[PDB]
């Protein structure tokens, strides 16, 4: 189809390179965008902005400083990942190539090879485009090739020139010897090129894969060849087997959106009914405007239907803490914070390398604890023979539940090998083959998908597949709808007790753990690789890991997470990606539970004025809830916690299984801490009106007023939930004793300075005395003492229940 | 390479305690020891409390105060006859109760200006515009401005024991019932030499006032933003239906005797127009305050429903 002219003489784009994403240009808009497209996000802006147009209890700068933090903060991440690509095109463009215009050798930049000109690379030098063999110097027409790019091996292939071109060297192919190569367009199979030559003087040679010299490939003990490009970049196979990062997101991430969406509708639910009941209260005429509080003739002046939508608005300000937007911010210092421990850890220490484990993102950490798939290389990643500790790993993996599957661009033959030697296939395994010596091309791989499906596996089997074969079972996957080549295949893999795909191609890689990741249920899958023929499977799986090893270190930069080793999958998964999601995990749960408990009292209250949008607690006491009092012992908590300890994490794998398919963030978990939250806030609001039932709570009779029932509301919460927390603490250090308790103490020593002065700078002295003189009542005290117990009681009697049988 | 550390390692000194059901289950027992006596005690105590309520607002046409719903001469006076069946012994403190009066409304509740109230000269003639259905009156600030202010309660409260049928009067004191705090710091006069109705010089009362607030009281100590009546009422209450406290009926025979006694009243608050009710609470209090029997019986039966699951938990653990 594609026609090309060898020097461009008679007888298609350039080869850049684009792995980026955003242009220096166009980075805001197209950020910005892409942010602010999330739920959380848009949410987050449209509460910002009616704190700041309509209505706000506290400050509209306790609402728009985090956003703008979190904002940044994930541009800033995104910006540089896209120049660290960036930086990687440039390099990989700008490359010296000698390209051979008129009888003379011109130096060129690797992106300026146009399709239909002679290149003339040297030995050990990297091929720059997908080009046709000309002529080796050689007076035999074989040049050598080693391909670890494309395939991860180190061998030697042989490639041949075209036979009448094999005596032109000495810049001397332009001898009017002109030709027109006419090829097919390009695909990313790497074994199989059609195309002809029709040299000129005319001899049609028919070409093939034995004269293509693909790009990203060495060329080996031969001083120099000289070549026609016939595919450029961005069309070359090694670019067609590229794909490309798609935005991964842990399954906390999806949790959390779920999380609040919920909460949005509760918060929707909440303001909805407090203006109708508002608008129902105000329809007695005494209700609104009783002579001791009347409106100004601008309210009375308003219109209805517009103060119905501020009503509601006000009620959405009132009621949004429920949606933290403390949680995103402490998130964000979680997660960079806790790649540290995976940097300093000692057990990822290579002294061979003199290098340890590299974190790339931070957002990943979760994840390595909810792996379902591992999908594995083999040269260099499981063997050097053997490594260090594959088999271990490999058992290690199998015994905390996991699936491991060898993706490699090796040859089957000694691919099953190292397979049989990593115990991955047993001696009394039978395998199941449907690669290219079993299957005999035409319609016979539909016999073998049937009669390995349907009769011999539905009823000790490991699947051995070929990459020519996978290639028939994908694309001709979208022909037939009866019985499908992808499902009925998939079915055989998930039967089988391991998975061998040999004679792969990156891509074909990517491929595979893309039709695992779109299964019935969302399996969670890793890959793991050394090289960059492993890149493209490593941005499609949920964690990438790469190794340090001898192929350079390609894998290790688009990956998420390098070690140097493959055995130190065992530790990074079982103890790192346990303790990673059970502390997160956690963090969540108690982020919305603390907040709701925080919230509901103050919807109760609405019922009790006239829904009035009157705040039950503090300006200060709403500001610094989240910031002073409840902010620091649950970020202590996910970054120090180890409910299993880490000696037992790695001794026992099995372990591994009880947080497996985000156990702690289904419907029951969250059910649990939304009930107690509920329970806990509604005893907070009616155990305090009930103790208000009396003329005085004094011993000199004297009364007290709504901001004395808010700060006794607001003690009761805040000794609640931090006693919560200190009740689900398991691994208590010096920093988790001194947050949990200096947080607790410095409510207690805020409450009595702020409260205390009178304070020239503030238009209201509401809280002058409020917590001092609530403190001096006996009854007070006891009050409390009962609520934080009866609040707690449910949660002592689960762990009193769910300690025994 | 990596820096072996404690903290870094992952590996600092922990308490890690465990707390299952066999150093769990025998706290249900000291907590159902402890809360079950606490509760019977300030049960009792509350039930030895005395108290009597009194609602005078006259809406049923059997009421002496029906006569002030709706009259002609605003100052009306009537008298409910109430009987003290059991005499009251120590303190006896008189409250004043309103119903559906909502002083904890948003826009009641702001209706103030603290700064003007605290005394500070720059805000006395410049009352803040939160208080502003009340801010400025006759071209002129108002002195206590906002609603809080303006709906003052301004009922007369008088007791007379009976006996004879010759009606001796009870002293009534009406220092010591405010906060201490709020009287002497939060409130303060405006400055001034020595006669506080040059300090309100470009001011003016308030539209329901019937006497400037240097007026309110002849006691140089109670006259004016330190009237303890008018610092009670400032406090705004939590709930619509609140008690305020009123007067003081000092311990001396006991401090009420038992026996026939009349409530004079000086009927000018206006509750009616809302649904609203006014009461009279003569009380008396303890350590842990007035007559409430919530905490009581919560405690009893938090210190019981703790007891009976330890009994049903030890023995139910006991089949190993
Ligand atoms: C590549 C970059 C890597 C990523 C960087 C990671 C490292 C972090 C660097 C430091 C960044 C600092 C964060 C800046 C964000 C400012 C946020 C802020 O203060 O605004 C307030 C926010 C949000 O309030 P909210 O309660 O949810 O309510 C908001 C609601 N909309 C409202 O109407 O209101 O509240 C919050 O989001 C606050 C929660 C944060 C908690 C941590 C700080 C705690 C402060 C210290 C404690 C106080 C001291 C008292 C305790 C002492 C006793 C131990
Ligand atoms: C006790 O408090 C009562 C409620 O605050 C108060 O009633 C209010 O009195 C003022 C002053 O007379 C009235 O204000 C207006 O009254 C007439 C209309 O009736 C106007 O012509 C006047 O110019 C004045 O602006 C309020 O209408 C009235 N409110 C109610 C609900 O009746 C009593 O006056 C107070 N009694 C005292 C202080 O002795
Ligand atoms: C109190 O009311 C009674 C009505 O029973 C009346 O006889 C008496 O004079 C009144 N006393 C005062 C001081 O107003
Ligand atoms: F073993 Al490979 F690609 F297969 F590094």
């Amino acid at each position: 189809t594609r026609t090309v002219f060898v020097g461009n003489h008679p007888v298609f784009c350039d080869n850049r390179i684009v792995s980026s994403k955003y242009t220096l240009w166009n980075f805001l808009p197209k950020n910005l965008f892409e942010q602010f497209r999330r739920i959380a996000n848009f949410y987050f802006l449209i509460i910002f902005l009616v704190e700041v147009t309509v209505d706000t209890p506290t400050s509209p700068v306790t609402s728009g400083l985090p956003l703008f933090f979190v904002i940044t903060v994930t541009a800033i991440k995104q910006g540089y990942e896209d120049w660290l690509r960036h930086r990687a095109d440039n390099e990989v463009n700008k490359s010296t190539v000698y390209i051979i215009e008129n009888a003379k050798r011109v130096r060129k930049e690797s992106e300026k090879i146009k399709v239909g000109d002679v290149v003339e690379v040297q030995a050990d030098e990297t091929f720059p485009c997908d080009l046709i063999l000309l002529s080796s110097c050689t007076t035999d027409g074989t040049c050598y090739v080693t391909t670890a790019s494309l395939d991860g091996e180190s061998n030697c292939k042989t490639h041949y020139a075209v036979r009448d071109t094999i005596a032109l060297c000495t810049a001397e192919s332009i001898d009017t010897l002109r030709a027109a190569i006419e090829c097919e367009q390009p695909q990313p199979d790497l074994y199989k090129f059609v195309g002809r030559i029709n040299i000129y003087s005319a001899v049609a040679r028919s070409l093939g894969p034995e004269n293509l010299l693909l790009k990203g490939a060495t060329l080996k003990n031969t001083e120099k060849i000289y070549g026609v490009a016939v595919y450029t970049g961005m069309e070359t196979k090694m670019a067609l087997n590229y794909q490309g990062k798609s935005q991964k997101r842990s399954a906390v991430e999806k949790s959390i959106n779920a999380f609040l969406i919920v909460y949005l509708f509760i918060l929707l639910t909440k303001a909805a009914v407090c203006t109708t009941l508002k608008y129902v209260w105000q329809s007695t005429p005494y209700n609104d405007e009783p002579w001791y509080n009347q409106k100004t003739q601008k309210e009375r002046e308003t219109l209805k239907v517009l103060k119905m939508f501020t009503d509601f608005l006000s009620f959405m300000v009132l009621f949004n803490f429920i949606i933290p937007v403390s949680m995103y911010v402490t998130v964000e210092m979680q997660k960079f914070l806790g790649s540290f421990f995976i940097s300093w850890d000692k057990d990822f220490y290579d002294e061979e390398i003199n290098e340890g484990a590299l974190v790339n993102t931070s957002d990943l950490n979760e994840e390595l604890g909810q792996v379902d798939y591992v999908f594995t290389d083999k040269t260099g990643t499981l063997t050097e023979k053997l490594q260090d500790q594959a088999a271990e790993t490999i058992e290690a993996l199998h015994a905390a539940g996991l699936k491991v599957w060898v993706l490699t661009g090796d040859k089957m033959e000694t691919a099953k090998s190292t397979c049989y030697a990593c115990r991955l296939f047993q001696t009394n395994t039978e395998l199941l083959e449907l690669t290219t010596k079993t299957i005999e091309e035409s319609e016979r791989k539909e016999d073998r998908l049937h009669e390995l499906l349907i009769e011999y596996r539905k009823k000790e089997y490991g699947l051995i597949i070929d990459g020519s074969t996978l290639s028939l079972i994908l694309n001709s996957s979208q022909d037939s709808s009866s019985n499908n080549y992808k499902s009925i295949f998939l079915q055989i893999c998930m039967k089988c007790t391991a998975v061998l795909c040999c004679r792969m191609a990156p891509l074909q890689k990517a491929q595979i753990v893309r039709m695992v990741k779109n299964l019935k249920g969302s399996p969670i899958t890793l890959s793991i690789g050394d090289g960059a023929n492993d890149v493209s499977m490593i941005l499609e799986s949920h964690v990438g890991i790469g190794i340090k090893g001898k192929e350079g270190r390609q894998a290790a930069r688009n990956s998420d997470y390098s070690v140097p080793k493959f055995k130190h999958l065992k530790k990074l998964l079982l103890a790192h990606g346990h303790l990673y999601y059970v502390r997160i995990a956690h963090l969540v749960q108690y982020f919305f539970y603390k907040n709701l408990c925080f919230i509901l009292p103050q919807f109760l209250y609405q019922f009790f004025c006239g829904f009035s949008q009157q705040p039950l607690y503090d300006a200060a006491y709403l500001t610094m809830y989240n910031i002073c009092f409840t902010s620091l012992p649950i970020l202590a908590y996910s970054l120090l916690e180890q409910h299993i300890n880490i000696d037992t994490l790695t001794s026992d794998p099995r372990l591994y299984m009880k947080i497996s398919g985000n156990a702690m963030l289904q419907l029951g978990p969250f059910l649990y801490w939304t009930f107690l939250a509920a329970f806990e806030g509604t005893v907070f609001f009616f155990g305090t009106y009930f103790l208000f039932q009396t003329a005085s709570l004094e011993e000199n009779g004297k009364v007290y007023g709504n901001w004395t029932f808010g700060t006794i509301v607001f003690t009761v919460l805040v000794f609640t939930v931090t006693l919560k927390l200190a009740l689900d603490t398991r691994f208590w250090t010096w920093i988790n004793h001194f947050v949990i308790w200096g947080s607790l103490a410095f409510y207690v020593f805020f409450s009595f300075f702020w409260g205390g002065i009178i304070w020239p700078f503030l238009k209201q002295q509401r809280m002058y005395f409020v917590f001092a003189q609530m403190l001096s009542s006996v009854s007070t005290w006891l009050a409390i003492i009962l609520l934080i117990f009866i609040s707690l009681f449910p949660e002592i009697l689960l762990i009193v229940l769910k300690n025994v049988r | 390479r990596p820096d072996n550390t404690a903290f870094k390692q992952q590996r600092l000194p922990a308490w890690q305690p465990i707390l299952t059901a066999g150093t769990v289950l025998p706290i249900f027992f000291i907590i159902g020891l402890i809360f079950i006596p606490i509760g019977i005690g300030i049960f009792v105590t509350s039930n030895n409390i005395r108290e009597i309520e009194i609602d005078y607002t006259g809406t049923e046409p059997s009421s002496p105060c029906n006569k002030c719903l709706s009259p002609d001469v605003t100052p009306c006076f009537c008298t409910i006859n109430f009987t003290l069946e059991k005499s009251f012994e120590g303190n006896v403190f008189m409250y004043y109760g309103l119903s559906n009066f909502y002083q904890n409304h948003r826009r009641y509740v702001k209706s103030r200006d603290d700064s003007q109230l605290n005394g500070d000269s720059s805000a006395l003639l410049n009352p803040s515009k939160e208080c502003e259905p009340y801010r400025r009156n006759e071209d002129k600030p108002i002195a206590p401005c906002g609603a809080i202010m303006n709906s003052m309660f301004n009922d007369t409260l008088e007791l007379f024991l009976i006996g004879d049928s010759y009606p001796i009067p009870i002293a009534l004191k009406k220092k010591g019932i405010a906060w201490w705090t709020d009287k002497n710091v939060k409130f303060r006069n405006p400055p001034g030499g020595d006669n506080l109705e040059e300090r309100f010089k470009g001011t003016t009362k308030p539209v329901n006032w019937l006497k400037p607030v240097y007026m309110l009281d002849s006691d140089p100590d109670n006259n004016g933003f330190i009237n303890e009546d008018f610092i009670v009422w400032m406090r705004t209450a939590a709930l619509p239906t609140f008690r305020k406290l009123y007067r003081l009926i000092e311990r001396k025979h006991p401090t009420l005797p038992a026996g026939r006694y009349w409530l004079n009243v000086t009927y000018n608050y206006p509750v009616h127009y809302f649904d609203g009710r006014k009461r009279m609470i003569l009380s008396t209090i303890s350590w842990m305050g007035g007559k409430n029997p919530f905490l009581g019986i919560a405690y009893i039966a938090v210190g019981s429903i703790s007891f009976l699951l330890g009994v049903v938990l030890l023995v139910i653990n006991h089949k190993y």
